[PDB]
RNA sequence: AUUGGAUAUGCCAUAUAAAGCGCUUUCGAAGAGUCGAGUUGUGCAGCUCUAAAUGGGUGGUCAUCUAA
RNA sequence: UUGACCUCAAAUCAGGUAGGACUACGCGCUGAAAAUAAGCGCAGGAAAAGAAAAUAACCAUGAUUCCCUCAGUAACGUGAAGCGGGAAAAGCUCAAAUUUGAAAUCUGGCAACAUUUCUUUUGUUGUCCGAGUUGUAAUUUCAA
């Protein structure tokens, strides 16, 4: 029962993180605070009946959904080069996760580079 | 769903060059003390004594096995 | 606000829309000499040419330079 | 084996799938001279290398590969697979 | 590329060629100083793959240590103390004999404009990278102190998480 | 005469090489090309020297001013140098003649070269000293040169030299390359 | 040549990567118990046990005893004849070794022991083959190197509750319960002739 | 110290070691000199060289 | 008084270029006195020996990962 | 007789850098009567770890760290980990393949021209010397 961890900074850690959320999105307004995560099945027998947020959409999920790896991280769609679709169920649950995302997305135009000649 | 091959699992198959580069070094470098002793025992056909010597040197049977056919093929090519 | 963001978005896409690019004076001559001698549609023949097609441009880029001329 | 093309080239002059394409490409463009042009032409070299791939695959241990490549117009046999 | 041949030739460490060179070279180094600078890597492929480029800023030193902790780990700390203005990138085994093991130690200059401007070794200029060898951050440091992903590899034990509303 | 520690190191090392039983792969790098063929090899090579960084600029400015005012060539013919570049060329069988510096410091670099050039059937020779091969390419040192293709004008000279390297380097020795050097 | 002074019975011992300390002691104790057995370093493969036949031929061993440790807690003992022969795979638990002071039996090393087999061994056709193979392996061959002609130990094999209770006698300390699972007609593989 | 034995190099290997084709780099005029030339022209136009 | 990042607009711009994705009658290099075996000191380390290429590691013939 | 290099020196050579302090937290190493204290080395505003030579045995998960839970369980009085819930999220770079129709690369000297938290800071352009072919750029990193 030596050195103790005492949580008197729990209420101030609650606000420190709230202000960090406030500081972050204020820097990147139009875009959401967080990325979209996929929906994945937990890897056990106690938990395979539930759905939970994944780490990102695999290469094939984005390929069928219509975004390539390079343009999918710009618009905020994390990729997961580890995860892979072993069954058509997970493919369809996450392909139509990006479908609703790409419908609700307003990609603002950037600045182009136009050389004087061709 | 069948899945396309992940290119990491391709590892260790072989190459036409990496095999060729390994063949040249085998000839150029020569042979280690123990490989010289093992090779002589094959020429004298004391193979059972030869193979048991290899396992003592390397440590495992498959490693000892694999080196034997490397040297025997070298013998036939020579 | 969401409606305002939408019309602002499609506005800028309209202002910066002309992604088409012209041909520099070199290219203007470069594709003209190829088309003045290999007809206009035989993009496989121009690619195989060794003298006029010095840069060894593939057929896909030859059409790209063609449509870019108009 | 290293003079098959030369006989056809001479006979055609006297009586004037990919392998068929390779023959036409050289005939339109036209032994060291033949080997020089192919090694100096990019489009022609691709056809010639393809032609040897088809002929060797179509035909195994009997044919002299080095002479076969000389027939097509290459200095040495290319690193064709089978 | 020759670096393919060299690497497959450095595997056979007792063949006729390697044995001659080991005894010939281990004699050379033992006449030279214990920590002596090399004008070039004695293994231009192993140094190559560990982060050495033939360009100004990259420094090779050779060091022998008696046999009988980790020898590679001592090779870092002894040279890192010898060239005290230089960062320790990696190191490798070059030769051994019945008493010594010889290593070469790759060092870079944080103060060199050819290093401070190339964005693949800019990182080691940073202050956090002072004396990596003295803190177990080289490859032999991370391997030795168990740093490794897997099941094979204090205060979380002997504290009390005495929360507020317990 | 108390020698410096490094003079003693240089000379003892030289004596050591001639005394030990050198392996055959390192023994071949002591019996090299003769002197008459060496100057003849470099007589040709000094025709195909790559242009210096001084010439490569003075030439490229001429094109730039031609473009800048108002404005195509033939393949540049020169000698191929660099260990990785040359080793690739032999394997790709694009090299007509390989010249190997006799005294490369870590001998690991070229010890496999005579075997590889023999394997691909590329006529090779072990020319004396790297600094000779260095000056051909405008460098301090070259571990290996290789002639890959020469103009038709000098095609006859190269063929004449290649038959000499065959007769003077590979026809001679050959068997002596398979004996352990040193032991003297 | 092929063999000088060929003993009647020869054995080989193999060990697993993942055997606990208590599993290690059991192999060490039995190895010293059997003078006709030769100890060898570990075999890497987990399911490729066919390599044992080539090793036994290399060492001129007639019987192969592979100690396999599953999940780093159990111990599966497999015994098979050198040339073809039936392979018996069993899980050995309830093991006591010489590191237990509960048994204070003492005997000279290498002494040929007397085997007492229960009548239940011959009752079943499958158990009859196991009893004969165990008797042949446990029996110290005549003229074996380092063997002792005198006999001072007795080994009792009994079939009770489907588990063989290994008893050596005053008890020596080695007491294990082996549960025979499968008997394969081949050596470490092939067709299956019996199942648990 | 036995005599050198060549159990691999006693024969000459006719095919090239690599199977990959020749990229069009080695038949077209250099692109790298083109970057240099166009940068050289630009300095001339802008009055640097 | 210094500044962060966007926005509008002007002037230059090497675009003879560079990049993503369809397709393949082509190929796919992958880290050694290190893995590892024997023993010793408390996973790592010392000594003795010393590897391979669908190979190697780790799990339960399959799965999973691709160290130095 | 003259020169290439290779290795090795010397200089109050041109320009640089290291040391000592603080040490609450960091990373090592050494170590008692707890992997503790003391000792020793080394850093930063955080350090370390970190984009799987990872789990699992599923309908599978997917860098690291941290919190809760797992759990005083498992294994052997010591004392886990995966899964589960959360906080935060970001990915990447080399070596190994010929730029070979062109070392395309970089330090430095001088000369200019700008810029500046700043006359103190930071560069660009030209030009000469060198570095470098025993390999500096472009390209590629297995997800390919």
């Amino acid at each position: 029962q030596r050195y103790v961890k005492t949580w008197f900074n729990q209420p101030g850690r609650k606000l420190r993180r709230r202000q960090a959320r406030q500081t972050k999105a204020a820097k990147i307004a139009p875009r959401p605070v967080e990325a979209i995560r996929p929906a994945v099945k937990p890897p056990t027998i106690r938990y395979n009946m539930k759905v939970r947020a994944g780490r990102g959409f695999t290469l094939e999920e984005l390929k069928a959904a219509g975004v390539s790896r390079r343009v999918a991280s710009t618009i905020g769609i994390p990729v997961d080069h580890r995860r892979r679709n072993r069954s058509e169920e997970s493919l369809q649950r996450n392909v139509e996760r990006i479908k609703v995302y790409l419908a609700h997305l307003i990609v603002f135009p950037r600045k182009a580079g136009q050389p004087k000649k061709g | 769903r069948q899945l396309p091959e992940r290119p990491s699992r391709r590892k260790g198959h072989l190459s036409k060059r990496t095999a060729f580069v390994r063949s040249i070094v085998r000839e150029v470098a020569g042979f280690a003390p123990y490989e010289r002793r093992v090779m002589e025992l094959i020429r004298n056909s004391q193979d059972k004594r030869a193979r048991k010597l290899a396992k003592k040197r390397l440590g495992t049977l498959k490693r000892a096995k694999g080196k034997i056919e490397e040297l025997t093929s070298v013998i036939q090519s020579s | 606000v969401v409606r305002q963001l939408e019309e602002e978005a499609v506005k800028k896409a309209a202002r910066q829309s002309n992604k088409m690019l012209p041909l520099s004076a070199f290219e203007h001559a470069y594709i003209q000499r190829l088309i003045n001698k290999y007809g206009t549609e035989d993009f496989e023949s121009m690619a195989k040419d060794v003298k006029l097609n010095s840069k060894l441009f593939n057929g896909s880029k030859l059409k790209n330079l063609y449509i870019r001329m108009k | 084996s290293d003079k098959r093309f030369l006989l056809l080239f001479s006979f055609l002059k006297r009586n004037l799938c990919a392998s068929v394409k390779y023959m036409a490409e050289l005939l339109n463009y036209i032994q060291s001279q033949l080997e020089k042009l192919v090694s100096k032409n990019y489009y022609l070299q691709q056809s010639a290398k393809d032609g040897y791939r088809s002929y060797l695959q179509a035909y195994i241990n009997k044919l002299d590969l080095a002479k076969v490549a000389k027939s097509f117009g290459f200095a040495h046999p290319p690193n064709v697979n089978i | 590329g020759a670096y393919k041949y060299l690497e497959e030739l450095a595997k056979k460490k007792q063949s006729d060629v390697n044995l001659f060179l080991s005894r010939v070279r281990a004699w050379e180094y033992r006449q030279m100083n214990v920590i002596h600078r090399a004008s070039r890597p004695s293994r231009p492929d192993k140094a190559r793959r560990l982060g050495y480029k033939a360009k100004q800023g990259y420094v090779i030193y050779r060091i022998r240590v008696r046999r009988g902790r980790s020898a590679r780990c001592t090779a870092e700390e002894r040279v890192g103390r010898y060239c005290s203005n230089l960062r320790v990138l990696n190191s490798y085994w070059v030769n051994q004999d019945a008493t010594y093991k010889f290593f070469e130690v790759i060092l870079v200059d944080p103060s060199h404009k050819a290093i401070r401007r190339d964005p693949r070794i800019n990182w080691i200029v940073n202050p956090v990278h002072k004396h990596r060898e003295s803190r177990g951050l080289t490859s032999i440091g991370k391997k030795s102190r168990g740093i490794g992903k897997g099941h094979r590899f204090w205060l979380r034990h002997n504290t009390l998480s005495l929360r507020r509303y317990r | 005469v108390k020698w410096p520690e490094y003079i003693r190191l240089q000379r003892r090392r030289k004596i050591l090489n001639l005394r030990l039983k050198v392996p055959p792969a390192i023994a071949q790098f002591q019996k090299t090309l003769d002197k008459n063929t060496a100057t003849q090899v470099f007589k040709l090579l000094n025709k195909y020297r790559p242009e210096t960084a001084a010439e490569k600029k003075q030439r490229l400015v001429a094109e730039a001013e031609a473009v800048a005012n108002g404005k195509v060539s033939k393949k540049p013919y020169n000698v191929k140098y660099g260990l990785n570049h040359v080793v690739a060329l032999i394997e790709a069988k694009k090299a007509k003649l390989v010249l190997i510096a006799s005294d490369v410091d870590p001998i690991e670099l070229v010890v496999f070269l005579p075997a590889l050039c023999k394997k691909m059937g590329v006529p090779y020779a072990i020319v004396k000293n790297k600094a000779r091969l260095g000056t051909v390419i405008h460098q301090k040192t070259a571990a290996v040169l290789a002639v890959t293709e020469v103009r038709e004008e000098d095609k006859n000279e190269l063929a004449s030299i290649v038959s000499a390297v065959d007769a003077n380097f590979s026809a001679k020795y050959d068997e002596s390359r398979r004996k352990w050097g040193g032991g003297i | 040549s092929a063999g000088f002074v060929p003993i009647k019975q020869k054995v080989l011992v193999l060990s697993s990567r993942g055997v606990t300390y208590r599993q290690r002691h059991l192999l060490n104790d039995l190895v010293s118990m059997m003078p006709h057995s030769k100890k060898d370093s570990k075999l890497d493969s987990k399911d490729r046990l066919y390599q044992l036949n080539e090793l036994a031929e290399l060492y001129n061993c007639n019987n192969i005893f592979f100690f396999e440790s599953r999940r780093r807690e159990d111990l599966y003992l497999h015994i098979a004849r050198a040339p073809n022969g039936p392979t018996v795979k069993f899980h050995v638990e309830n093991l006591h070794t010489m590191d237990e002071l509960n048994m204070t039996g003492n005997a000279l090393k290498g002494s040929r022991p007397i085997l007492s087999f229960d009548k239940t061994f011959d009752t079943a056709p499958h158990l009859k083959v196991v009893k004969e193979l165990l008797q042949q392996t446990f029996g110290i061959p005549k003229g074996a190197r380092r063997s002792k002609p005198f006999i001072d130990r007795v080994c009792t094999l009994t079939i009770a509750d489907g588990k063989i209770w290994f008893r050596n006698y005053i008890e020596i300390g080695p007491r294990f319960v082996m549960t025979i699972i499968n008997i394969l007609e081949g050596s470490f593989g092939g067709p299956v002739i019996y199942k648990n | 110290y036995p005599d050198y034995d060549d159990f691999f190099t006693n024969t000459v290997r006719e095919t090239p070691l690599s199977s990959a084709p020749e990229p069009k780099r080695r038949f077209a005029p250099s692109k790298h000199e083109q970057k240099r030339i166009l940068q050289l022209a630009y300095a001339i136009r802008k009055g640097r060289i």
